């Protein structure tokens, strides 16, 4: 067979190793998924700096704490705008996801509040900017490059599926990189915790399985599948469907159709084959092997799972970094008053922040 | 090319979700 013995055994008691590391994991999560934290802060305690993003969501700003001088990424939210754009229950649960789970590449919610005019969440300050932003000016990624990445996925993947969370927002704007060069995944309001089928249309065009784009009840496998895409646009520089138009790009993703640049190795064409993979009784991540049909995949084989989770890895690139504070892996915005009304908005709808 | 389609395809900025 492929392994002999002392592989097999190790590979064996790796896997029962995994089982057991998810169910204490899964046990911390349900504990503090039903007695959340909250009100842990206010807005004075800290300094504004800088935005460092903006959305339809609101903006994120560098803040630094003044009694202990450490800086956070705070993601200040409009409770009226939130109401008007229809995201009471995205952002609430956001938080409530944030608040509950833990792992390395799961960026740490440490503050919440709110206002009369506004939601705050404080978290870990990421600094080395988005994976997209490093993906367009380097242009693609060298396969051990993208490798160290997707295995980073793949973990986290499979813890968030262990928990029965259904991510659906992956890709490279979405990721952001650490000071060691490590994935922090920040964005959970499109995440839902649901053990079997679910409906919504959401996500990105590139990102979208089939499944969705046919309006089809879908599971956790739209995010293996969105794994492949991942892989294929670090790997290439460009993801593997793309059209002028979001109609075209679905019409290319449902085809069954893949093209792949001439550099990729036939180990990673055959990984990408079986995630892009429209037959959902084929496409890996969702067969009876689970979550090992990619880990042990030949383009994995170099990959030592531990040593990722346990971030002993020496990463591959290191972002540019001249002390806390530094901003500058992240874009220029407008800096904008942030306003808080004398009166109460939406008090109601926000309870539960 | 390939990467001449992608940069003619104006989808090499950040993309909005749907609901954006
Ligand atoms: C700057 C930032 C830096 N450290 C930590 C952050 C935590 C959350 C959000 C951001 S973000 O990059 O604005 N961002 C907003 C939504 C877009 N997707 C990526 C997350 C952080």
């Amino acid at each position: 067979g492929h392994m002999g013995n002392a592989a097999a055994a190790k590979k064996g008691s790796e896997q029962e190793s995994v089982k057991e590391f998810l169910a204490k994991a899964k046990e911390e999560f349900l504990k503090k998924w039903e007695s959340p934290s909250q009100n842990t802060a206010q807005l004075d305690h800290f300094d504004r700096i800088k935005t460092l993003g903006t959305g339809s969501f609101g903006r994120v700003m560098l803040v630094k704490h003044k009694e202990t001088g450490n800086h956070y990424a705070m993601k200040i939210l409009d409770k009226q705008k939130v109401v008007k754009l229809k995201q009471i229950e995205h952002t609430l649960n956001e938080k409530r996801i944030l608040q509950a789970v833990n792992f390395p590449f799961l960026v740490k919610l440490e503050f919440s509040f709110k206002d009369n005019s506004n939601l705050y969440m404080v978290m870990e300050y990421v600094p080395g900017g988005e994976m997209f932003s490093h993906l367009r000016r380097i242009g693609r990624f060298s396969e051990p490059h993208a490798r160290f990445y997707a295995a980073q996925i793949v973990l986290t993947f499979e813890y968030l599926h262990s928990l029965d969370l259904i991510y659906r927002d992956l890709k490279p704007e979405n990721l952001l990189i650490d000071q060691q060069g490590y994935i922090q995944v920040t964005d959970f309001g499109f995440a839902k915790r649901v053990k079997g089928r679910t409906w919504t249309l959401c996500g990105t065009p590139e990102y979208l399985a089939p499944e969705i784009i046919l309006s089809k009840g879908y599971n956790k496998a739209v995010d293996w599948w969105a794994l492949g895409v991942l892989i294929y646009e670090m790997a290439a520089g460009y993801p593997p469907f793309f059209a002028d138009q979001p109609i075209q790009i679905y019409e290319k993703i449902v085809s069954g159709k893949v093209r792949f640049p001439s550099h990729f190795s036939s180990d990673l064409k055959d990984l990408l084959r079986n995630l892009l993979q429209v037959d959902l009784t084929k496409r890996f991540g969702n067969l009876k092997n689970g979550v090992n049909d990619i880990k042990n995949h030949k383009w994995f084989a170099t990959t030592d799972w531990i040593a990722i989770y346990q971030r002993k890895v020496e990463a591959p690139f290191i972002p540019k970094f001249k002390g806390p504070g530094d901003t500058s892996n992240f874009d220029d915005y407008e800096e904008e008053e942030i306003r808080v009304s004398i009166n109460e908005k939406c008090g109601k709808e926000f309870t539960e922040f | 090319t390939t990467y001449a389609d992608f940069i003619a395809s104006g989808r090499t900025g950040r993309r909005n979700a749907i609901h954006d």
